[PDB]
């Protein structure tokens, strides 16, 4: 994946006015440089090894570019073959707008849910293409959408096994686990409330608090495909501590990316009020 | 060339803003933050005769204090700094401009949308029990028609709602309301009877420590808010 | 052996099949794929915890088995289960949309769905063995097959007729059980001697080229289709017992789904192409080196050629794929590109065949041939980097295997 | 509430025996060792008006030096603690009294075998001398027909034979014979004169400094002796 830009800025980015142009300059070059650049390196290792015929040959395969007139950083590179382009033409299938290409990161890893699969994948595109203070903008919508989403799809998914090792009379035990503890929790509040108790081997979703709450633990977890009890939901959606999930299921990726592409995932500096 | 007490301790707090520092020509001393979040500017009794980067300004000063106050400080001819004493010549290398994050002019303030006054102690007590209870956010706003601090804990709570040390600074007679915000880790003052000047239009805001012998200029988190 | 024990080679083939199939045709041979059997399966198993293949503890109670020649999807459902008893199938209510009490199943699919009820399980598997004896596949596929569908019902019927009537899937009656699965030891595969079982999972899996979230029938369903199922609500387990109406249906649609993909793709077009083209037995699609040999070996006979003996090496691993470093930083302009049939390419680079080995030469370091500080390792003798040397002017049979196949993708590009 | 400087020192010192605290509503002060080896008792003149539960003390008393003594604090409207200054508030979170250990019951002495008494600069010498000379262990006997001090090496030596620092603690008019052996970590006690309470009875004993603000006991371990 060789990265050219300097043979654009030595044309002068100036004189393309659509990202057409510059894609098509670009393809030329390209076609300039390929045959005879490649001929005449792999001629040398052809008598090298002494052949009959070279026929090693690459060719223009991809291209990718950063839309013309923004600020998006275009490609960035996140670890070896975890990584994100904007191609607009695969093996002369030119695209009339750029299709984004990514691999390696979270966006088609299924332990995070589908909508932040979706929310990282539009970041993406927002980091290649638009440029900072859409991604900025970006978060802050999210950061304030996740709060009044279903506590469904935000619950992580556990499997509740060997409650008994790790319970002391109702209350938590020696290195009791978290979705464990969550279990206990959960045992200790609707006790009273005519549900059925959870059973080992059961799936359950998981749900963390912050420290303080009148169940006096720092999550609860409850049995898999029901809902929360009516009497203590409100006490629990009150209580939830879904920051530390936010961080975890969208947070990390852009990290990465941005410290990898000259990049910044929220501000709280100036650099603009003085001179 | 010669440098009072006063002045040392202005630079020494310059240093503490920023390791490097700029000494131009002239009666001025500024220095701005490495990520420029804070700036530190103040006006000198003595003059300067010529510009030079200094990347350790603390280790510069902590020379400069065994010294006698009278020594001569100059531009040596090996291209770095050259003091001399009555019996003792010192030689400290110059720090290239580039190396360090260099200022180029002073800001003229804008007419402030808020003012406000604070005393040393008050000033030296918030700082003092910000490492005890590991505050790390000052939110300054009003309540009850009173323009006040107060200490919220970020890492906590994200939404800082979490009152937990509140000191009242003055009166405000105004319907104009405001909630700026404050990082732990930028203001650097030394104590004194300061001023403050807070300024701000939509999201542009900052706000000013004025100060008898040295004025700073610190910067708001974007979830600042204020209608005027 | 005699002759192995002697310390002697013997060449040719020890395979007698590929053999037999060699010399009986011998010319190119063309065929009809509608006269071929192809037979698709899905089962679905009601159970209180996830049905383990291997152990096949619960009970069978749907079963879809499309035939192609005939064109039908023969439905078998199970009624008076150990699971309490459900009403019947009805076709025009499913066919119906769902608002009203249906399953949205396209109306030409109910054309041909045959369905049948059993009030118990023995004569319901007794059916589909039969079933199977009077219209035997030739080649019997489906999504996940060999991991859940056939250990299953093999499982099932050994669990409840016994092995006398297990074997009778085969035309040969021949049903020898497999054990390994060596990656992570996990499950178990099946062979019928005489039915060449294909998993379609392994087909797309392996002859797609496309990466996916989740390999599950229904995501890749809905990027082949474009067509997925009405959403459904609980626990699959107790479907049977809610509206197990929606549940004859669902696996009805399951079947097809299977098949529209194939009509996307033609892989078992693909698979009877490749067998018939190597002049070898179907289940070898599934290995590259069953092929190859076959391919090859029928061409050097052709050329009045005899193989050699398949020598006995041990596992020595060789160093992977040389990996670029990657520097963490933002690339705006970045054009790439990969050389077409990487390996294939250099095969014919360096011609190596068995027989084209010359010797060795004087060994630089790698950096010097990267440089090309190094000097010529031989005029009149071809060069490799790994310090060997092999033949310019004599070419090697495997590089005329990969002539003769590049030449006829070429003409069959044009 | 309103707290002086001395009850500050005062309650200081006890932190270092307990880092945590129950101040139950009342006069009365009292702490007990993590691992239960040494109580602390005080009576002062501040009444106590609800009972509260504070996890970190040497922080707590950190933000209480520097603020107005004055500064009232009481229970804010979440259970937390809130002082208010003249000008300012603080919010020091109050934990529960379930996790921060603390002794249930005031503690009285019932009677010493032979109450003695020891001099400010004797235990001050003791608690200096004992880090330099690398004591891990202390005694108090009879030797000579006097009640004298013994410091102890167990780390070298396991018999506990080696004396490095000796002192006569007084005179002694009686048949009952002793050598109580305490570690110096585990006596933490303010500066200044005491009252030694010393009573035993089969494997158990007991020793106390009573003092003019606040009274300690400690205990002796199983290698003490002690004949009646």
């Amino acid at each position: 994946y060789v990265c050219v830009d300097k043979v654009i800025e030595k044309v002068g980015l100036d004189r393309f006015k659509e990202q057409n142009d510059l894609v098509e300059f670009m393809n030329q070059f390209g076609k300039k440089k390929m045959e005879p650049m490649i001929d005449v390196a792999y001629r040398e290792l052809c008598d090298y090894m002494n052949n009959r015929e070279h026929l090693m040959h690459m060719d223009r395969e991809a291209i990718s570019c950063p839309p013309l007139g923004s600020k998006g950083v275009g490609g960035f590179w996140k670890a070896k073959k975890r990584y994100a382009l904007n191609v607009y033409d695969m093996e002369d299938k030119r695209f009339a707008e750029p299709h984004l290409k990514i691999m390696g990161m979270e966006t088609q890893q299924s332990s995070t849910p589908k909508a932040v699969q979706e929310a990282l994948e539009e970041s993406i595109r927002r980091i290649l293409q638009e440029g900072e203070e859409s991604v900025q903008e970006y978060y802050k919508n999210f950061e304030k959408e996740y709060r009044q989403l279903d506590y469904k799809v935000i619950a992580e998914v556990k499997t509740a096994n060997d409650i008994a090792k790790y319970d002391d009379k109702g209350w938590p035990g020696f290195k009791c686990p978290f979705h464990i503890r969550g279990v206990l929790t959960y045992r200790r509040a609707v006790s009273g409330l005519g549900v059925a108790p959870i059973l080992d081997g059961n799936k359950v979703m998981v749900l963390p608090l912050r420290e303080g709450n009148p169940f006096g633990d720092k999550c609860i977890a409850w049995p898999s495909g029901t809902e929360l009890p009516k009497e203590i939901r409100s006490d629990v959606l009150s209580w939830i501590d879904h920051s530390t999930l936010f961080q975890k299921s969208f947070v990390k990726p852009l990290a990465g990316m941005c410290e990898s592409a000259g990049m910044d995932y929220e501000e709280k500096a100036s650099l603009d009020f003085l001179f | 060339m010669k440098l009072s007490k006063d002045t040392t301790a202005l630079l020494k707090n310059f240093a503490t803003i920023n390791s490097g520092i700029m000494l131009k020509s002239g009666q001025f001393i500024m220095t701005r933050a490495v990520n420029g979040t804070t700036y530190a500017e103040a006006n000198i009794s003595d003059v300067i005769d010529f510009d030079v980067a200094i990347y350790d300004l603390n280790g510069f000063l902590g020379i400069l204090s065994l010294v006698n106050d009278d020594a001569e400080i100059s531009q040596s001819e090996d291209g770095n700094i050259k003091i001399a004493d009555a019996r003792s010549t010192i030689f400290w290398p110059a720090a290239d401009p580039s190396t360090v994050v260099a200022p180029n002019k002073p800001i003229p303030f804008p007419v402030a949308s808020a003012v406000t006054e604070i005393k040393a102690e008050d000033l030296q007590q918030l700082l003092r029990v910000s490492r005890g209870l590991q505050i790390d956010t000052i939110a300054i706003t009003v309540k009850e028609g009173k323009i006040v601090i107060n200490g919220f804990n970020k890492v906590e709570d994200s939404a800082l709602t979490r009152v937990k040390y509140s000191l009242t600074l003055g009166d405000y007679d105004g319907e104009n309301t405001f909630n700026f915000i404050i990082n732990m880790a930028n203001m650097k003052m030394q104590p004194g009877n300061y001023k403050l000047l807070l300024w701000a239009k939509g999201k542009q805001g900052a706000a000013k420590f004025e100060g008898e012998h040295a004025n700073y200029v610190v910067a708001l988190e974007a979830d600042s808010t204020h209608d005027f | 052996k005699r002759m192995e024990d002697i310390g002697l080679e013997a060449l040719g083939m020890n395979d007698f099949k590929l053999a037999y199939i060699s010399d009986t045709y011998g010319s190119e041979i063309v065929y009809d794929r509608k006269f071929v059997r192809v037979a698709n399966c899905d089962i679905e198993v009601t159970g209180d915890k996830f049905p383990d293949p291997m152990k096949a503890e619960y009970e069978i109670d749907a079963i879809t088995h499309y035939d192609s020649i005939d064109d039908r999807f023969y439905v078998f459902d199970l009624l008076n289960s150990m699971y309490g008893s459900v009403s019947k199938w009805d076709a025009k209510l499913a066919a119906k949309l769902d608002c009203e009490g249906g399953d949205e199943v396209p109306q030409e699919i109910l054309d041909r769905v045959i369905y049948m009820p059993f009030d118990n399980e023995r004569d319901m598997l007794m059916e589909y063995i039969n079933l199977w004896e009077q219209k035997r596949p030739a080649i019997f596929t489906g999504w996940n097959i060999e991991g859940f569908a056939v250990p299953y019902i093999m499982n099932r019927v050994k669990m409840i007729l016994g092995e006398r009537s297990m074997k009778r899937f085969s035309p040969i009656g021949r049903v020898k059980s497999k054990l390994i699965q060596n990656m992570y030891g996990s499950k178990e595969i099946y062979s019928i001697d005489g039915v060449s079982i294909l998993d379609y999972l392994d087909l797309y899996k392996k002859f797609a080229f496309t990466n996916l979230p989740s390999f599950s029938l229904e995501s890749v369903a809905q990027h082949e289709t474009k067509k997925g199922k009405l959403p459904y609500d609980g626990p699959i387990n107790k479907l049977r017992e809610t509206n197990h109406q929606r549940y004859i249906s669902y696996n009805i649609i399951d079947v097809e789904s299977v098949q529209a993909i194939d009509k996307i793709r033609g892989f078992i077009d693909l698979v009877l192409s490749m067998s018939y083209y190597a002049k070898m037995p179907f289940s070898g699609v599934m290995s590259p080196i069953k092929t190859w040999d076959a391919i090859i070996f029928n061409s050097l006979k052709g050329e009045h050629k005899v193989i050699p003996q398949q020598g006995s090496h041990v596992k020595q691993s060789f160093p992977g794929a040389f990996v670029f470093e990657p520097k963490p930083i933002a690339r705006r302009y970045i054009m790439s590109f990969d050389l077409t049939s990487l390996y294939p390419s250099i095969i014919r680079q360096v011609n190596i065949s068995p027989e084209t080995i010359r010797g060795q030469f004087k060994v630089h370091p790698i950096h010097e041939y990267i440089a090309g500080t190094a000097p010529k390792p031989s005029d009149e003798y071809s060069c490799s980097p790994n310090g060997w040397m092999y033949d310019k002017h004599q070419e090697g049979i495997i590089p005329k295997e990969i002539a003769k196949v590049f030449f006829q993708r070429k003409d069959w590009k044009k």
